[PDB]
């Protein structure tokens, strides 16, 4: 079975250059298939960066000259593999980076469309992330309860994404809503994460967050006391 | 370029439905290479149909298209909950591809009023100089609400962010995360703090709010 | 003002598997002689693109051989009615046998190999000997296409039978392919042009075979050098049975193939030669019919070495065959008057490989079909869609 | 009858392979007969 | 005389130049019975594609001209974008949903259609 | 109406669907035998038929208008009673007698006599 395993996550800072890796498992030939690199800004729609066809590398216009898409065939030692190289990064860039693998054997398939095609196989996805800050470790501020209620843990000032957050050591799962991360003025990472749990229970039973930041290497422990 | 534009942009629908998702172009796609994919939040999409009426090996009977001058129409009949997520009509008659802005396809669920709950920064944060203001909304639906900040009874806006969950697997509900952040010495000057919420399964505009100390 | 227009030879054409019929310039006889000058047509502008592993022709080719054989045993004599001493490669036994009539009885002095031996065939199937008068010479075959259709073919000096083929031509009929019985060592194959290059269904899998294609050919002579004798005993009524390689350029051609290995396991690795672990003797051993005896030469001398980043085989005869690996069916060869001495050109090699920097290859075997796909690399069958229909803003008169 | 057979080697190659009540329903039968009787009607 | 298949990779304008080549060149005990089945296929292959030519009213070889209006919808291309830069094999492709549409038409197109008046014009 | 669907009405209304059954008169190791003499068959029948529209003056599918009159003595009829109250079947019938005469008289009557009257006529 044909599978597309991407390069790791990366970090880099703006005007910097950058070459992600795709192995393609279960493709026979890059000469009978066709590899194609798309980009999905952050809540976005896809777009079209470039491909490699019969051995012909191309891109987009938006991004003509601007990036490398080079690819090896099949070794004894490793399945075929592309690369996709983007020079000079700005923030605007920052997106997941995904590869596509479609066969190219026959004529009629309707797949492809001399060169223009869909896009039959996909891969897991790499995290290209472009900021000007460096890793730092979250400052976690606890979410106090007052007055059925709600408590939760303050994650701020973290970067790269991601960040991890349990409840209790993973005791607590039951109303656990963790918000996905918005990203500061400051170019940091900050999120939230809140639960429900009868008020009747706030003074019985003790509440704390586990975060863990694997890029800092960070991990904290808050406990939310009552206020 | 061709430009794909996507309709409607969120749908809800129930198990068993019959939905359909229209994507016109900018020009008109004779020989019909277009494509749909599906897409689940986190996940790499997944090719559905090329070619307008092409299912591709292993995509459910279900899922059929049509293709006719410059429209689209992508139709899930019986929906099920595997089908639930993004949906994208992608073109390749011109180069380069273009994908649409997308359809979302959520689920129907009854009107949820929001559980509103405000948080005052943290003392502890006060010593590191910032003050974050926080202010819950949980398990309500649907997703269309608008917080706004009142400080001192006075608007506040250009400092508010937000962050929404995606839907509830269980109970079909949304929950929402809207964090003011303002320097330290300006949080002492202001007298109190207030957050009001405007949404559909609310009579009036709720509001619920704190004075610095308790 | 555009109307629909009919087009009838519009050159369009698609991918399709159909049956082939044959071109021979005694199996061979019966199937319709070649042109006298045949017609190659280049398509410029054409990229077309092949997949050698998923070819029909090999698989028809290969079926035809399987059943065409058969039938060269069928008027032949059947061999159902059948004490030994000598090592001897060789054993007197001693036996009794019908005559014309079924009451009398015959003792017999015959000679067959320690291979052939109760003989090995009643064990898995029944026996029948060859015709002497048909012959088992190579003889070159050309694979043709039957109108609505056409063959394309490869015009590219180095291909690995994968990919676009940037410039493609068509014939009617592929060249003289020659369907030599060979094992391990291609005989009288195609011989690449400059560079020789290799071929694998997969190359990250080592189960899968791994095909060489020689530029220079390897010359090589085998020899029954003794004088043997015929006596047709009379086991009636009407049937009767017949009783009884340069060291100098092998390692020029080796060490091509180490740059032809070339990036495939890495330039840094070293490339170890080694003999064949084992299996059925068809694989064992360099197997093929020479001068209407068949022999097994072992390629050990050949296959021992351990190559840096910077000649005589043994032979042994077997007088039957199960070739194929067709049960229920085996062959007799009635042994021929005289000495034997054959001179082919090696072609190619058949390899396969291991499960560091070790890289070890063997001598090839198991399905014969790979043998074919060192000819029919070069070659796909299309079909021709001649109808179109486009607009040329001409109307009908009325 | 849980049988067994043995392949006794006629040879070559050939091989030998050396070594009942059934039922219907009569609820349907007496009900299908009546049918078959009435079916024949004019011919007899 | 540039052979069989031989504007293949032209334009669809040039390749018609050489459409009697491709035409003419269109039909050209066992073990013999895997070539006669071959010959035999060889002509129902060419009869199908000459009945269709029949009721179509064409029938004349290589080219043939209809009273089948061209819909937008099945190219919306300037014919100079067809025949001076594409393949008939890209074209082909592009078609391939509307091809039995049109083959449908042409024979009730003109033919049913058309043959049936000259039966009523032929009479006076 | 599909395959042989107007068996069963008038002539003049049957005329309508000839293409139904014209298109379907083709229709696009022993025991294989058999079904290999069933389309050998199917194509000399095919040829039978349309080697008679070829020495006579129709190729052209379907309908053919020609030159020989419509003798008295073979099926003196009202055109509306042949058409408008007759099947093909009933008709065929009818004129069983007289059909070989037809056909014999269609290939001289008229192609016969019809081109070597071009040929001389194309003179000047
Ligand atoms: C069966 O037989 C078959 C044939 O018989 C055989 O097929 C052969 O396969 C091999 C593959 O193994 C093919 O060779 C490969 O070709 C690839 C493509 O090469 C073409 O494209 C590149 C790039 O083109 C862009 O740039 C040029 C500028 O020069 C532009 O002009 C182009 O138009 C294009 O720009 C477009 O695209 C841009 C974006 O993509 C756009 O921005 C832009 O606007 C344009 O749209 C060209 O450079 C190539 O030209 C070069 O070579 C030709 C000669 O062929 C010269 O004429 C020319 O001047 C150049 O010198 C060509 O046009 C190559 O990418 C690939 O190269 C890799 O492998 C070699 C080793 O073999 C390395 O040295 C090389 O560096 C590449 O490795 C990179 O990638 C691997 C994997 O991705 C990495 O592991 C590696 O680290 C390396 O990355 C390095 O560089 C990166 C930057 O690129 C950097 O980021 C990294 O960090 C790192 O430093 C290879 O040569 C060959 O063509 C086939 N043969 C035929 C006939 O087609 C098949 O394999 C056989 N199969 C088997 C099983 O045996
Ligand atoms: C020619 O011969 C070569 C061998 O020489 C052969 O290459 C092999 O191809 C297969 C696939 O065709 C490869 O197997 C896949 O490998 C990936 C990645 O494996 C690496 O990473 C994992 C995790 O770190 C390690 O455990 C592993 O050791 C490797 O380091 C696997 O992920 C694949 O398994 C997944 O898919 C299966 C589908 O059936 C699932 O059952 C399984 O549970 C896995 O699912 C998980 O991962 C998925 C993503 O892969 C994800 O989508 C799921 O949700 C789930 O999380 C699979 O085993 C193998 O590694 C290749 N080996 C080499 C040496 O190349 C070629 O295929 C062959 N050519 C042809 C044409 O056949
Ligand atoms: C324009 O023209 C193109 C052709 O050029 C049309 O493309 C065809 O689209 C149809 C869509 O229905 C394709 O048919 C489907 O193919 C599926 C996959 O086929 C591959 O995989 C299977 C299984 O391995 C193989 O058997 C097959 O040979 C292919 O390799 C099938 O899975 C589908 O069948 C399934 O769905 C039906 C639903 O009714 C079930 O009844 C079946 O039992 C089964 O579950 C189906 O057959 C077809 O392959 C395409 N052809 C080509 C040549 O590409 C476009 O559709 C057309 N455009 C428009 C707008 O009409
Ligand atoms: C990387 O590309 C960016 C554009 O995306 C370049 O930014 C431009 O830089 C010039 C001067 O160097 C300015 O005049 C433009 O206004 C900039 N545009 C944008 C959008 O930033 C940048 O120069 C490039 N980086 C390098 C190192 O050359
Ligand atoms: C195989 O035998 C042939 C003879 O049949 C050898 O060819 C001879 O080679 C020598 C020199 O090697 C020449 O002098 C002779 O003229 C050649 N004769 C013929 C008829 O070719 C050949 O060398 C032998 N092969 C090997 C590997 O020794
Ligand atoms: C490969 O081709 C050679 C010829 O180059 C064949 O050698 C001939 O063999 C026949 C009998 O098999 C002899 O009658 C000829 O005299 C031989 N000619 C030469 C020049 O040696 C050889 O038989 C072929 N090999 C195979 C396996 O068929
Ligand atoms: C076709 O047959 C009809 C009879 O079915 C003929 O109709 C008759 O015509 C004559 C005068 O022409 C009248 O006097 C009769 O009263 C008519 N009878 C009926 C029943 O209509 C008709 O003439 C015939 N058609 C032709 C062209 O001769
Ligand atoms: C062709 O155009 C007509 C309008 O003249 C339209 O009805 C029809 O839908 C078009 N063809 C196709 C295949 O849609
Ligand atoms: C009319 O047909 C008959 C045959 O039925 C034929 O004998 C006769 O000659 C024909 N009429 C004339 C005027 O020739």
């Amino acid at each position: 079975q044909i599978h597309l395993v991407q390069s790791g996550t990366e970090v880099k800072k703006p005007g910097s250059s950058v070459t992600v890796s795709c192995k393609a498992y279960g493709v026979n030939t890059f000469g009978l298939y066709a590899v194609n690199w798309v980009r999905q800004a952050p809540g976005q729609s896809l777009e079209y960066i470039g491909q490699i066809w019969r051995w012909k590398s191309s891109a987009s216009h938006h991004f003509r000259g601007r990036v490398l898409i080079s690819a090896v065939d099949l070794t004894g030692s490793s399945p075929p593999i592309s690369s996709l190289e983007i020079k000079n990064l700005t923030s605007d860039d920052t997106a997941v980076y995904f590869c596509t693998t479609t066969s190219t054997y026959d004529r009629w398939s309707g797949l492809h469309h001399d060169g223009v095609m869909a896009f039959s196989s996909w891969g897991q996805g790499t995290l290209i992330s472009v900021s000007a800050a460096s890793t730092k470790g979250p400052s976690v501020f606890p979410l106090a309860p007052s007055s059925t209620a709600a408590l939760g843990c303050l994650v701020k000032d973290y970067f790269p994404e991601p960040v991890t957050v349990s409840w209790n050591s993973g005791a607590l799962t039951s109303g656990v809503h963790t918000f996905p991360a918005v990203l500061q003025s400051s170019g940091l990472y900050s999120l939230s994460s809140v639960v429900t749990v009868p008020s009747s229970s706030l003074g019985t039973q003790t509440y704390i967050c586990n975060v863990n930041h694997k890029p800092s290497n960070t991990k904290v422990d808050k406990r939310v006391e009552p206020k | 370029d061709i430009q794909m534009t996507q309709s409607p942009s969120t749908l809800s629908a129930s198990t068993g439905d019959t939905v359909r998702i229209s994507c016109r172009a900018s020009q008109s796609i004779t020989g019909n290479w277009v494509a749909w994919y599906q897409q689940r939040p986190g996940k790499a999409p997944r090719l559905l149909i090329y070619r307008g009426a092409a299912l591709l090996g292993g995509v459910p009977s279900r899922f059929r298209g049509s293709a006719a001058g410059t429209d689209f129409t992508l139709t899930i009949g019986n929906l099920q909950a595997e089908d639930f997520g993004t949906f994208y009509c992608q073109q390749y008659d011109t180069y380069p591809g273009t994908f649409g802005q997308g359809t979302k396809v959520e689920v129907k669920r009854t009107v949820a009023a929001p559980s509103v709950f405000i948080f005052p920064p943290s003392d502890e944060q006060l010593k590191s100089g910032t003050a974050s203001v926080v202010c819950l909304l949980n398990n309500f639906y649907p997703r269309e609400a608008k917080v706004q900040w009142k400080v001192d009874n006075a608007l506040q806006s250009g400092n508010s962010q937000e962050s929404v969950t995606e839907q509830d697997s269980k109970d079909s509900t949304y929950s929402l995360s809207s964090t003011l952040t303002l320097s330290k010495a300006d949080y002492e000057k202001h007298k109190v703090y207030a957050c009001e919420v405007t949404h559909q399964g609310l009579s009036s505009p709720v509001t619920k709010s704190f004075n610095r100390g308790e | 003002n555009l109307w629909v227009t009919v087009y009838y030879g519009v050159p369009v054409w698609k991918d399709a598997e159909t049956t082939l019929f044959c071109a021979s310039d005694w199996a061979t006889h019966a199937c319709v002689p070649t042109d006298p000058n045949p017609q190659e047509i280049h398509l410029e502008n054409v990229t077309e693109e092949f997949n050698m592993w998923k070819n029909n022709m090999v698989e028809q080719m290969h079926t035809d051989i399987i059943s065409l054989w058969d039938q060269s045993l069928k008027p032949c004599v059947k061999l159902t009615p059948l004490q030994c001493t000598n090592r001897g490669e060789l054993k007197n036994c001693s036996f009794n046998m019908t005559t014309e009539l079924r009451d009398k009885k015959q003792k017999v002095y015959s000679l067959f190999y320690r291979l052939d031996v109760r003989l090995i065939n009643c064990n898995t199937s029944a026996i029948t000997q060859a015709c002497p008068k048909v012959s088992f010479e190579p003889i070159p075959i050309h694979y043709c296409a039957p109108a609505g259709f056409a063959i394309l073919k490869c015009k590219d000096k180095k291909f690995n039978g994968t990919g676009p083929c940037p410039s493609v031509s068509t014939v009617q009929c592929t060249h003289g392919i020659k369907p030599v019985v060979s094992t391990q060592l291609l005989l009288n194959g195609s011989l690449a042009e400059e560079e020789v290059m290799i071929r694998s269904e997969n190359i990250t899998n080592n189960a899968k075979n791994i095909l060489v294609q020689f530029n220079t050919p390897v010359q090589i002579n085998c020899t029954r050098p003794n004088n043997n004798t015929r006596k047709s005993i009379r086991i009636g009524p009407g049937q009767a049975f017949y009783a009884t390689v340069s060291k100098a350029t092998w390692n020029e051609t080796l060490g091509k193939v180490v740059k032809q290995l070339r990036k495939h396991f890495g330039n840094n690795t070293i490339i170890r030669f080694a003999n064949s672990s084992g299996g059925d003797l068809e694989v064992t051993t360099h197997s093929f019919n020479c001068g209407g005896e068949f022999f097994y030469c072992n390629t050990s001398g050949l296959f021992n070495s351990t190559w840096i980043s910077n000649i005589t085989l043994p032979c042994r005869i077997k007088q039957i065959i199960n070739m194929w690996q067709r049960i229920g069916q085996a062959m007799y060869a009635p042994p021929i008057q005289g000495v034997i001495r054959c001179v082919s050109n090696i072609t190619g090699l058949i390899l396969t490989r291991d499960g560091s920097t070790t890289e070890t290859f063997r001598p090839g075997g198991g399905d014969m079909r790979d043998n074919w796909r060192s000819e029919l690399y070069k070659y796909k069958v299309v079909k021709i869609e001649p109808l179109g229909v486009a607009p040329t803003r001409c109307k009908r008169r009325v | 009858n849980n049988n067994t057979r043995k392949s006794i080697r006629i040879g070559p190659g050939q091989a030998f392979y050396a070594t009942a009540h059934c039922n219907v329903s009569k609820a349907t039968w007496n009900e299908t007969l009546g049918k078959v009787v009435k079916q024949l009607r004019k011919h007899f | 005389f540039l052979g069989f298949l031989g504007a293949a990779g032209s334009t669809m304008g040039a390749a018609s130049m050489t459409l009697t080549v491709q035409a003419r060149n269109l039909l050209s005990t066992v073990w013999g019975i895997k070539q006669l089945q071959a010959r035999v296929l060889a002509v129902e292959r060419y009869l199908r594609d000459q009945q269709l030519l029949g009721i179509w009213g064409c029938s004349g070889k290589l080219i043939c001209c209809t009273n089948v209006p061209w819909n937008s919808s099945w190219s919306n291309r300037n014919l100079s974008e067809i025949w001076d830069n594409m393949t008939w094999l890209q074209w082909d492709k592009e078609i391939s949903n509307y091809t039995q549409i049109i083959y449908g038409l042409l024979e009730e197109s003109q033919n049913q259609q058309e043959k049936n008046e000259q039966d009523l014009l032929a009479l006076d």
